[PDB]
RNA sequence: AAGGUAAGUAU
RNA sequence: ACUCUGGUUUCUCUUCAGAUCGCAUAAAUCUUUCGCCUUUUACUAAAGAUUUCCGUGGAGAGGAACAACUCUGAGUCUU
């Protein structure tokens, strides 16, 4: 079993290299889809209240 | 510990060892192999950055080589004086 | 020299990834319209 | 000079504008190294050639 | 996409195509929430009622039936095969992959005369039916 | 023609394949007016030099402007100190060209290892 | 780089 | 004219980056405007927003070379 205990060492590698901006870039978008959710909000919180009233 | 710098020959050995697919010598190590080419570009670009100048002969650089012979990188970035290096391309 | 170094620090992500999900052991691979409805 | 040279001072000065004017401040990172994380794990080793 | 049968494992989708000695066996690979994928089902779904008497419709999820990725080259986002059978036919589509339609088609009418196509051609014996349209170029102008 | 290329001017103001060359159409430097035509260039007081090109050949290509305003200046006993850095430096580069001449002018044993490779490689 | 795979029986 | 003052180099790690990070300069994706248009994968070239990549500075931390004396300012600094 010296390839499974291999393949996870190029994946951390390779996430340790994504690391560099990954909380950076994972925080932007967040805002982005929070501001783009007040202007056009998700379908299903439109029928939220219909929803509710079955 | 830290690790030390190998002899040349290490590489050089190892390189030769790593001659074909038809030899059955090595046959399993293929996740440990093959699962770090996918650097290969940057191989490409680190000996290309760290080329030789036309007023050098030999260009020794530090190079890190994978311990199966699949990869090396030039692990050195070329880092000049300004000055110097102007005037040398003027000279 | 430095030219095509240059091209080579933009070509490099994309060889990379093109490789590594290539020689990996899983591979990996009008709709606008259509959306909303 | 002909032409040609001319031709290629001006596409020359186009791509230096081009560069100079596209250029937006490089992004903050956390400094993460390649070939510095290869010799970390037992899978690379240093020499001189 | 949420009314076809669903397909849950590779001995399932090994089944169906087993199953339907008459009629072709249509599959699409793919996800349910994949936008292709929704378009080509709904399509399907438009569709599924009226080739009843000529063809039967399943739908399999590659992420949950990753049993025919490999074979198959299942790595598009959407896949529409044809099962004969038991005999994987061929379409001369244009797009130089006769294996599959790896695509979503609008029109309604188009899917009906491929499958058509592929039902006649089959019934004759081939492995190879030439579609109608030739699929080379959206026709876009 | 020029006079009609500024009215010209006036009156528009107002009124598959790989390509490595650069068209000759893409160029901008054309210009009508002589003064943007045949530009004065810099002189640099006569002791600088553009870029590049060799200092020798700039030399033989100056107006010579400055070389009359130094000659009519100076004076006698300015004058000879000039005349002797120049003599020095033009001696010097003699004895370089002496020493950087074509095979033709050498003798089979007098050649040296360089213009041995020279002739070799011709 | 492609949009240029005849299909079918038989081992 | 005095006692104490504690280095520099280098290898890594963790973060923050305003600043020409960079006196240098690529690529990708998306959104618009175009030019080819014939279908993606490549593109024509401007804009906007992002991502990746080649590099960078500051700070903190942990080892090594360093071996430490002293640089150095603090001062009663002395005739």
């Amino acid at each position: 079993k010296d390839d499974e205990e291999a393949d996870a060492i190029y994946a951390a590698l390779d996430k340790r290299m994504d690391e560099r901006r990954k909380e950076r870039r994972e925080q932007r978008e967040k805002e982005e889809i929070e501001k783009y959710r007040m202007e056009r909000p998700k379908i299903q919180q439109q029928f939220s209240d219909l929803k509710r009233k079955l | 510990a830290q690790k030390e710098d190998m002899p040349p020959e290490h590489v050089r050995k190892i390189i030769r060892d790593h001659g074909d697919m038809t030899n059955r010598k090595f046959r399993h190590d293929k996740r440990v192999y093959l699962g770090a080419l996918k650097y290969m570009p940057h191989a490409v670009l680190k000996l290309l950055e760290n080329m030789p100048m036309p007023w050098e002969q030999i260009r020794d650089v530090p190079v890190l080589y994978h311990i199966t012979g699949a990869i090396s990188f030039v692990n050195e970035i070329p880092w000049v004086i300004e000055p110097v290096y102007i005037s040398q391309w003027g000279s | 020299w430095r030219v095509w170094l240059f091209f080579m620090r933009g070509i490099t992500p994309l060889l990379e990834r093109w490789l590594g999900n290539l020689l990996a052991r899983q591979f990996e691979g009008q709709r606008v319209e259509s959306h909303f409805d | 000079q002909p032409v040609k040279v001319r031709v290629s001072y001006q596409k020359l000065l186009k791509y230096y504008v081009l560069n100079a004017l596209k250029h937006r401040p490089p992004k903050a990172q956390k400094k993460r190294y390649l070939f510095r994380s290869f010799k970390a794990t037992k899978f690379f080793q240093s020499t001189k050639l | 996409s949420y009314m076809l049968p669903h397909l849950h494992n590779g001995w399932q989708v090994d089944q169906a195509i087993l199953s339907e000695e008459d009629r072709v066996v249509v599959i699409r690979f793919g996800h349910d929430w994949d936008p292709t994928c929704m378009k080509m089902d709904e399509v399907l779904y438009s569709i599924a009622e009226k080739v009843k008497n000529f063809a039967v419709i399943y739908l399999v999820d590659i992420t949950e039936v990753p049993d025919f990725n490999k074979m198959y080259e299942l790595y598009d986002p959407c896949t529409v095969m044809f099962f004969f059978r038991n005999k994987h036919i061929m379409i001369d589509l244009g797009t130089g992959n006769n294996n599959k339609i790896n695509w979503a088609m609008e029109d309604k009418q188009e899917m009906v005369d491929i499958i058509e196509t592929v039902y006649r051609g089959a019934r004759k014996g081939r492995g190879l039916v030439v579609s109608p349209k030739d699929y080379s170029t959206k026709y876009r102008y | 023609k020029d006079k009609s290329k500024e009215l010209h001017a006036i009156k528009e103001r107002y009124l598959r394949k790989f390509v490595f060359e650069w068209d000759a159409s893409e160029d901008t430097s054309i210009d009508y007016n002589p003064l943007y035509k045949e530009r004065h260039q810099v002189q640099l007081l006569g002791r600088g030099f553009i870029a590049g090109i060799d200092l020798k050949q700039q030399k033989r290509e100056q107006s010579r402007f400055y070389g009359d305003l130094m000659e009519k200046r100076r004076t006698l006993e300015e004058k000879e100190q000039e005349e002797a850095r120049l003599r020095k430096l033009r001696k010097k580069e003699a004895k370089q060209r002496w020493d950087d001449r074509h095979w033709s002018q050498k003798k089979l044993d007098e050649m040296t290892d360089r213009d041995w490779r020279i002739f070799r490689e011709d």
